[PDB]
């Protein structure tokens, strides 16, 4: 549907399938389609007017998504957006990522759990984002 | 001695609700933030 879609060029909803099909990707434990298409979405609205207040969500995702591979991977990645969006610094994503990848440098399980504890508090959490944070958690 | 007992009680029980004015304000903010946050 969405080769279709995007062979119509009828744009803004090819890119929700292929939210749908890297989120769902992104389950069956297969990572690098899902930074792919999540990178990919992310620059492109990017630059629209209505979509950019959205954007950054979109990097967090394939932080997250980045970081079961290994940690060392995922610090790097997150300059690489930092540098390319200077907005993204002030998002409670960045911070959340910063206070967990602290807390998990020296096996202070506790502190990330804390942490995480606190910003579900402040805001609910989604059950893909649990599941991913108990994943990366088992480390 | 019970003036000054039962003033100094008042007071004690002033306390009580200086805290409890403070305590209800703490928690105002803490579900505004809250709300703020859900908005967007």
């Amino acid at each position: 549907s969405a080769d279709y879609y995007k062979g119509e060029e009828s744009n803004s909803s090819a890119n929700k399938c292929l939210l749908k099909v890297a989120g769902y990707a992104a389950q069956l434990e297969q990572y690098q389609k899902a930074i792919d298409i999540y990178e990919q979405v992310g620059t492109s609205a990017m630059d629209s007017p209505l979509l950019k207040y959205s954007a950054k969500d979109y990097f967090f995702k394939a932080a997250l998504c980045h970081f079961c591979i290994d940690m060392l991977n995922a610090k790097l990645a997150v300059q690489k957006y930092e540098e390319l969006f200077p907005a993204f610094s002030d998002s409670r994503e960045c911070k959340l990522m910063k206070k967990l990848l602290e807390a998990h440098e020296e096996q202070n399980v506790d502190s990330y759990t804390e942490s995480v504890k606190e910003y579900d508090s402040i805001s609910r959490l989604d059950q893909w984002l649990t599941t991913m944070l108990l994943r990366i958690k088992k480390t | 001695m019970a003036e000054d007992a039962d003033m100094r009680n008042e007071l004690e029980e002033m306390q009580r609700r200086a805290d409890q004015l403070a305590d209800e304000s703490l928690e105002s903010t803490r579900r505004m933030l809250q709300l703020v946050e859900e908005s967007k």
